[PDB]
C-alpha cells in the first residue's frame, strides 16, 4: 500500500531513467536489484528482514505501447502461517491496488515535473 | 606448433577466439542468471563490465 | 534513497533559526546534540538523511552551512551544544570581518566574492544527497547578508540546481537603507526563488506578546517559534507518510505561479507551553477554526477593506492523534461555513492532512496544526514594501552607502527595477486573487 | 615448496623500512626479536615459509638482506632489539663508507662497486631457497642510493635472474617539501626511467603523501620518522595477508600481480589504507573509506585536464568480515559509482579477506588496505619529469653528477629518464583513457 512515501518517491526517482524504457526490455533481476538498492539507500532497508525475504519484484503482463513503469510491480510471498493468513482473493485485492496506486503515483511523479 | 607459427598474427587471433569464447561464456552465465536469480552471474556481469570494456559487448549480445 | 533538503543560514538571524531549526529537528528526531541517536531513538522509522545528514557514528549532521561576516555569530554556533551535531565543513565565514553593513548591495558584493567558496560547499552537500530534492534559505530581506548574499545565493541555487525548489524563508523588517535592501531581497525572491515564505517579525511579535505574554519578544524566543514552524513544515519530510512527501509537491500546491511565490504561513495554536488551554479536546473544526482566524497568522498582512484578498490555497498540516473522519467533517463544516475565501480564477484549495508528531519531541497538545496558504493578501505586505522602498527612494535615504557597492555604484537601477518588479508582483497577486486571474497573463 | 622474497634493504631509508617490516612481521607471527618463536606462538596458522627463513634453533630468520653504502642504517639493525632476528651474514655493508650522499650516479657507481659481492648473497640465498619466488628491494627514488644504486641492482637482477621477478619499493621523495638534493629530480628521473625499463612493478612512496596522511588522518603534527616507518611496516605486513592467512584462491604474490597487472609497463601501484588513526566497520563502509581520499596513501596531482582513472584495484579487509556484508559492499561500490576505473579495460576490482596476525593487536575488528593502479599516478610522473628538466635545462646540481662516471661525459642517461618519466606520465593518463589499449 505504498505506506512509507519516502523509499518509494526515491526508488521511482532512481527508476525513472530504467522504468521510462518500453516494457518490452524488463527483466526481473535488474527490476530487484535496483529495488534492492533503493531499500538500502531508503528506510526500507529497516523494514523487518522477514518482510523484505518475502518483498518480491511482480512484472505485470508485457504488451507494446508500455514502459516499465507500467510493467514494473511489487510483490509479497507467502509461506507457513502467513500463507494461511493471506488467501489468493487477498493477493489479488493487493494487486488491484498495487496497479492502482502505482499509477497514481506515476501521474503525481509526472505533475511534478510538469 | 601452429599457434607458434605467427608472431602476432596468432596473438591477434587467439585473442579473438578468446573473446568470442568469452562472449558465448557469458552469454550462457546469463541464461543461468535468468534460470536460477543467480547471484553469481550477477556478479560476473557486475564484474566484467564495470569499466565498460565488456559492458557494450554484453548489451550488443543480448540485443 | 534520501530526499535531501539543505538548509541555508543567512546573516547572523538567518544562522540562528537555522541553529534552532536543527536543534528542533534533533529533538524531533531523538539525536543528542552532537547528532547521536537516543537510544530510545534508535530504531526510529523516520528518514534523517532529507535535512540532516548521517556520519559514520550514527550521529545526524545537519545539511546546514552557516555563514556570517563577523566572527562573534558563527563562533557562537560552533559554541553551540549542536557543534558536534553541525559538519563544522558545512560553515564558511567571511574573514572580511566589514559585512554587507545591513546593505542588500554589499550583501551581494560578498556573495559574489564568496561564489566559490559557497557554491563547493552546495556541491558537496547535493552529492551527498541521494536524491537532493531543494535548498530553503532561511535569510531576511531587509539585512545586508539575508538580502544582498540572499539575493546571491538565489542566482547561483537558480542556476547550479535548476531541476532542484528553492524555498526562501525571508524575513521581513520591523538602518536607513532597510527599503533598499527590502526592495533589492523582494526582486531576488521574485526572480530566483520558487517559493518565498514571508515571516513578518510584527505579526511573530504581536503572537509571542499576546499569547506568550512576552513583553519585548527576544529573538531567542522568535527562532524558537521559526524552528517549529519549521518543523511542522517538515513534519510529512520526517514522518514518512502516504502522499505529499516531497518539497516540490507542496510548493505545486501552495505556489501555481512561479512568480508569484510569496507564501504566507500560519500556525495553531500560537500559545506559549505556559499556557495551559483549559481542557478543550481541539477537534478538527476547532483546529481548523483556529487556523482560519487571522490573529493566528504569523505574518502582518494588511486587511484591505477595499480589496476582497483571498486564500490561493490551503494546507492545513495536523500533528497528532488526528481522527481522519472529523478531518473530513471540519473540512465539510468549512466549507459549508465559507470560512475561507478562495481565489475566484482557481478552485478553493483548502486541505487538511493529519500527521504524526515526532516521537522525539514532547508534544503537550495532543493535537497541533500548521496551515501553509497562499492569500492574496500577502499582496498587502508587497504594497508595504514597494511603499517603504518608494519612501525610501524619494528621499535618497540612505544611498550613499549603497553608491559604495557595486550595484549602486553607477545608479540605483537595480533598486528601480526591483522595486518595478515588486509592484508588478503586487498586482500579480491581486489578480490572482481575482477570478480573471487566468486572463490576466493573456 | 616455499614460494621464498627476499627484502633488499637499501641506505638508510631502506634499511630502516626493512627493521621495520622484519620487526612487523615478528610481530604477526610471535617471533622475539633474537628470532626465536615466541611459546605463545608455536600454534600459528601462518605459512612463515613463503616470507621468513627457520633458523636451526627453531627461530625463524626473515629472508631479508641488509644492504649498506652507508653504516648508519645497517648499524642500527645490528644494533636494535632484532639484531639476532637477522642472519648478520644477511648484512652487506660497502666498504666504500661514502654512501650515494643522495646522488643518484654514486649510488648507481656503488652499485657496481658491490655488483659481484650482491649477486653473490642472491645466488646464495637462492640456493638457500627451495622455490625463491623473487626479490622486493626497497629503497627510495629519490635517494642516491634507492635510485642510483636500486637502477643498479635492478640492471643487475635482471640480467642474472632473468627468470625471477625483482619488485621495488621506490620511495619517491616530498615533492611538498625543497628537497636537499638539488639532483633530486635527476635522481627521481633515473630511478624511474629504471622502473620502467627493468623493473617489474615499482611501488610509489611519496613523502608528500605520507606527511599528508600524518597531518589528515592521524593527527600527526610533523609526523617523525618513526611514525613513517610505522606506517610503512603496517602496509608491508598487510602486503603478506594471502600469504599468511591460507585461502582457496590467490594465495600468492605472483598470483595477484598476474590478476592485477594486464600491462608490464603499467606497474606503478597507489596504496589506501584505513583506518589512519591515532562501531562494526562494514564491508560497505570500508570500500567508502578506502574511496575516501583521506584514506588514499598515494599523493597523485588532481589533474583537472586528465579524467585519471584505476586501472585495477584490490581491498585487502583484515579481520572479521561478513561476506554477506563484502557482497553488499561490491553491490554498493557499483551502485554509487566510488572508482573511475581504466576505459580501455573492465574494472578489475578484486578484495581479498585475510585474518590478522593473532601475534598483532589490532585496536581494529576490520582493517582495510587499497592498493590501485590509477592514471593519477601520472600526475606524479609528469611532476618529477618537470623537476628533472627543471634541473637539467639549468643544469642545476650537475656538478656532483659530472664527477661520477654515469653523468661524467654526459647526462643522456638523465634525460632518457626524463623522457621515460613523460612517457609515463602520458601512459597513465591514456591508461585513465579507453585508447590505452592504443597508446604506446
Amino acid at each position: 500500500l505504498l505506506g512509507q512515501g519516502d523509499f518509494i518517491r526515491h526508488l521511482m526517482d532512481l527508476l525513472k531513467p530504467e522504468l521510462v524504457r518500453p516494457a518490452t526490455t524488463l527483466y526481473q533481476h535488474n527490476l530487484t536489484g535496483i529495488l534492492e538498492t533503493a531499500v538500502r539507500a531508503t528506510n526500507a532497508q529497516f523494514d523487518s528482514p522477514e518482510i523484505l525475504k518475502r518483498l518480491d519484484v511482480r512484472l505485470l503482463e508485457v504488451s507494446p505501447g508500455d514502459t516499465g513503469w507500467d510493467v514494473f510491480s511489487l510483490d509479497y510471498h507467502v509461506d507457513g502461517p502467513i500463507a494461511t493468513v493471506f488467501t489468493r482473493e487477498c493477493m489479488s485485492h493487493y494487486l488491484r491496488a498495487f496497479n492502482f496506486l502505482w499509477r497514481a503515483k506515476r501521474v503525481e511523479y509526472i505533475l511534478t515535473d510538469i | 606448433p601452429q599457434l607458434a607459427s605467427s608472431f602476432e598474427a596468432t596473438i591477434t587471433k587467439f585473442d579473438k577466439n578468446f573473446s568470442a569464447h568469452l562472449l558465448d561464456l557469458l552469454a550462457r552465465l546469463s541464461i543461468y542468471s535468468t534460470s536460477d536469480c543467480e547471484h553469481g552471474m550477477a556478479s560476473v556481469i557486475s564484474r566484467l563490465d564495470f569499466n565498460g570494456f565488456y559492458t557494450e559487448r554484453l548489451e550488443r549480445l543480448s540485443a | 534513497m534520501p530526499r535531501e533538503i539543505i538548509t541555508l543560514q543567512l546573516g547572523q538571524c538567518g544562522n540562528q533559526i537555522g541553529f534552532e531549526f536543527w536543534k528542533q529537528l534533533c529533538a524531533e528526531h531523538g539525536i543528542s546534540p552532537e547528532g547521536i541517536v537516543e537510544e530510545f531513538a534508535t530504531e526510529g522509522t523516520d528518514r534523517k538523511d532529507v535535512f540532516f545528514y548521517q556520519a559514520d557514528d550514527e550521529h545526524y549532521i545537519p545539511r546546514a552551512v552557516l555563514l556570517d561576516l563577523e566572527p562573534r555569530v558563527i563562533h557562537s554556533i560552533l559554541n553551540s551544544p549542536y557543534a558536534k551535531l553541525y559538519n563544522p565543513e558545512n560553515i564558511y565565514l567571511s574573514e572580511h570581518g566589514g559585512g554587507a553593513g545591513n546593505n542588500w548591495a554589499s550583501g551581494f558584493s560578498q556573495g559574489e566574492k564568496i561564489h566559490e567558496d559557497i557554491f563547493d560547499i552546495i556541491d558537496r552537500e547535493a552529492d551527498g544527497s541521494d536524491s537532493l530534492e531543494g535548498f530553503v534559505l532561511c535569510h531576511s530581506i531587509a539585512g545586508g547578508t539575508g538580502s544582498g548574499l540572499g539575493s546571491y545565493l538565489l542566482e547561483r541555487l537558480n542556476d547550479r540546481y535548476p531541476k532542484k525548489l528553492v524555498q526562501t524563508y525571508s524575513v521581513f523588517p520591523n538602518v536607513v537603507v532597510q527599503p533598499y535592501n527590502s526592495l533589492l531581497t523582494l526582486k531576488r525572491l521574485t526572480q530566483n526563488a520558487d517559493c518565498v515564505v514571508v515571516l513578518d517579525n510584527t505579526a511573530l511579535n504581536r503572537i509571542a506578546t499576546d499569547r506568550l505574554h512576552i513583553q519585548n519578544p527576544s529573538f531567542s524566543q522568535i527562532n524558537q517559534l521559526v524552528s517549529t514552524i519549521m518543523s511542522a513544515s517538515t513534519t510529512t519530510l520526517r514522518y514518512p507518510g502516504y502522499m505529499n512527501n516531497d518539497l516540490i509537491g507542496l510548493i505545486a500546491s501552495l505556489i501555481p505561479t512561479p512568480r508569484l511565490h510569496f507564501l504566507m504561513t500560519g500556525y495553531t495554536p500560537l500559545t506559549t507551553d505556559q499556557s495551559v488551554a483549559s481542557v478543550r479536546k481541539t477537534t478538527v473544526l476547532d483546529v481548523m477554526r483556529r487556523l482560519l482566524q487571522p490573529k493566528n497568522v504569523m505574518v502582518s498582512t494588511g486587511r484591505d477593506r477595499q480589496t476582497n484578498h483571498c486564500y490561493i490555497a490551503i494546507l492545513n498540516i495536523i500533528q497528532g492523534e488526528v481522527d481522519p473522519t472529523q478531518v473530513h467533517k471540519s473540512l465539510q463544516r468549512i466549507r459549508e461555513r465559507k470560512l475561507a475565501n478562495f481565489i475566484p480564477w482557481g478552485p478553493a484549495s483548502i486541505q487538511v492532512a493529519l500527521s504524526r508528531k515526532s516521537p522525539y519531541l514532547p508534544s503537550a497538545h495532543r493535537v497541533s496544526g500548521l496551515m501553509m496558504a497562499n492569500h492574496t493578501s500577502i499582496s498587502s505586505l508587497f504594497e508595504s514594501s514597494c511603499q517603504q522602498y518608494d519612501k525610501l527612494r524619494k528621499r535618497e535615504a540612505f544611498l550613499e552607502q549603497f553608491r559604495k557597492e557595486d550595484i549602486f555604484k553607477e545608479n540605483f537601477d537595480e533598486l528601480d527595477r526591483s522595486r518595478e518588479v515588486v509592484q508588478e508582483l503586487i498586482d500579480e497577486y491581486h489578480a490572482a486573487t481575482r477570478p480573471d486571474y487566468i486572463s490576466w497573463g493573456t
